């Protein structure tokens, strides 16, 4: 497929793992379809490091920031390309990945690892606690306070 | 030329440079194909940034642009 002419056309903190490289490396190659010198093929895809750094953080270990995805990728992938990284992550048999893990669940195990006078106050009420009075009684107690009180009100 | 595209404040001025560089490109009495570039993307950056309101300016300088794309000895460049 060859695009049609137009008017225009002129006539880092942690350490990045092999599988954040190889990450970075296929999702430059497969998705923005860009050589390896980021050179436009076609003037349309330019290349967006943002679609580039979303892939690399399913996998990473950390957040990495588009412009850190951006300078990893022209500062060590490039030269690295010009061990390649496929290589590397064929020899590495995600051996480092999976320490990465077995480490993060010692650190989370370790955390894990390391995790009367009641009657006096009654008797100030005038209330006989060894003698309950039923509901009825009670109420009518509540009755006769409040007949009282709209009395004294009166 | 180019401090009166970006700084000047007076659409007049800027009005007259427009007409100067539309003068000389629809014409070693005419600029260098360098110059007229430098001017033009002077223009394209700043006329509409600095007057978005001034729809005769930029009717203006969106015709000069028109004219260079309709250039058949610009075209490609």
């Amino acid at each position: 497929v060859v695009p049609p002419r137009s008017l225009f056309d002129r006539a880092d903190n942690p350490e990045w793992l092999i599988s954040e490289d190889w990450a970075l490396l296929q999702a430059v190659k497969q998705l923005l379809e860009l050589p390896l010198n980021l050179t436009i093929v076609s003037p349309a895809h330019t290349p967006n490091w943002d679609l580039v750094s979303d892939v690399v953080n399913s996998c990473s270990r950390i957040y990495r920031s588009s412009k850190q995805c951006r300078n990893r990728y022209e500062n060590v992938i490039i030269p690295r390309e010009e061990l390649r990284t496929s290589q590397i992550y064929a020899q590495d048999e995600n051996a480092t990945h999976t320490q990465l893990y077995t480490s993060h669940f010692d650190l989370m195990k370790m955390t894990a690892g390391k995790r009367p006078k009641h009657a006096s106050v009654l008797a100030e009420s005038g209330i006989n606690y060894d003698k309950p009075l039923p509901p009825i009684q009670v109420a009518s107690l509540r009755a006769e306070r409040i007949a009282k009180e709209k009395k004294a009100l009166a | 030329l180019t401090s009166l595209i970006e700084k000047s404040p007076d659409a007049k001025i800027l009005r007259a440079v427009v007409k100067i560089v539309e003068e000389w490109v629809k014409n070693n009495q005419t600029p260098t194909l360098r110059e007229k570039s430098i001017l033009l993307v002077k223009m394209m950056t700043y006329i509409e940034k600095r007057f978005p309101e001034d729809l005769e300016l930029n009717a203006q300088f969106l015709d000069l642009v028109n004219y260079v794309y309709r250039d058949e000895t610009l075209s490609g460049s």
